[PDB]
């Protein structure tokens, strides 16, 4: 909604300010820990061909965007649920309370959380997530498309997400703190100001996927 | 069916 619109204008922004060809380009002085996300897909599965795409958030919540176009989210707790429909219907229940209605969408939301815990690893385990609010539900997946050079994921909270296969490298959009955090080949990471970039640039590496970046977003818009 | 990064 507003919110990718929000972060296609920040990314013409940085994109028009041609941010690789400065005289000295100083891209250490973008750096905003203090905007670190909350929350970002860490792990997941595509097994779009039967039922859909699980993941796993920074925290252990686990949830999975059906095919149907429903989503089931397990918080990482263990416990509370959260299911939408595709029409945007918002219900919360447990696993503890017997929901017939589901017992064959929790089963799936289960093996899609036993395998991510058993063979794929957690991305970022070295950053420490900023703090959210106390009694905030956790985002779900809205919408996710997977090419050949990077898988696209956008959460209900505006961050977008984008990992690039061949490189390993990730980005994390947020259009509120006006940020992007760039994950290295070497998964070592930062943070840079989206509008602190246009005035001092960045490298090539993370000038090229800011490019990229803003193609992928008006891919979503498209739809 | 297409997994993230595996363990390695």
């Amino acid at each position: 909604e507003c919110h990718l619109s929000d972060l296609l204008q920040q990314l013409t922004s940085v994109n028009a300010s041609k941010p690789s060809e400065r005289g000295l380009v100083r891209q250490e002085e973008a750096e905003d820990p203090a905007c670190i996300p909350i929350f970002w897909v860490s792990k997941w599965v595509d097994y779009s061909d039967k039922y859909g795409l699980g993941y796993q958030l920074c925290d252990n919540s686990v949830g999975v965007l059906f095919n149907d176009s429903t989503r089931l989210i397990l918080y990482n707790d263990g416990d509370s649920l959260q299911y939408i429909e595709r029409d945007g219907t918002e219900s919360y229940l447990t696993v503890s309370s017997h929901p017939n209605s589901l017992m064959k969408k929790i089963t799936l939301l289960n093996y899609f959380r036993n395998y991510m815990s058993e063979h794929l690893l957690k991305a970022g385990a070295n950053i420490t997530p900023r703090e959210g609010d106390e009694l905030a539900r956790l985002p779900y997946l809205r919408t996710w498309f997977r090419t050949r050079s990077a898988i696209i994921l956008h959460l209900s909270n505006g961050t977008v997400q984008i990992n690039f296969f061949q490189d390993h490298t990730k980005l994390i959009l947020c259009p509120l703190m006006a940020a992007v955090t760039y994950i290295n080949e070497k998964r070592d990471f930062q943070t840079y100001r989206l509008s602190l970039l246009e005035e001092y640039g960045c490298c090539k590496e993370l000038a090229s996927r800011l490019r990229y970046a803003r193609t992928m977003v008006d891919k979503l818009l498209s739809s | 069916h297409y997994p993230s990064t595996t363990a390695l």
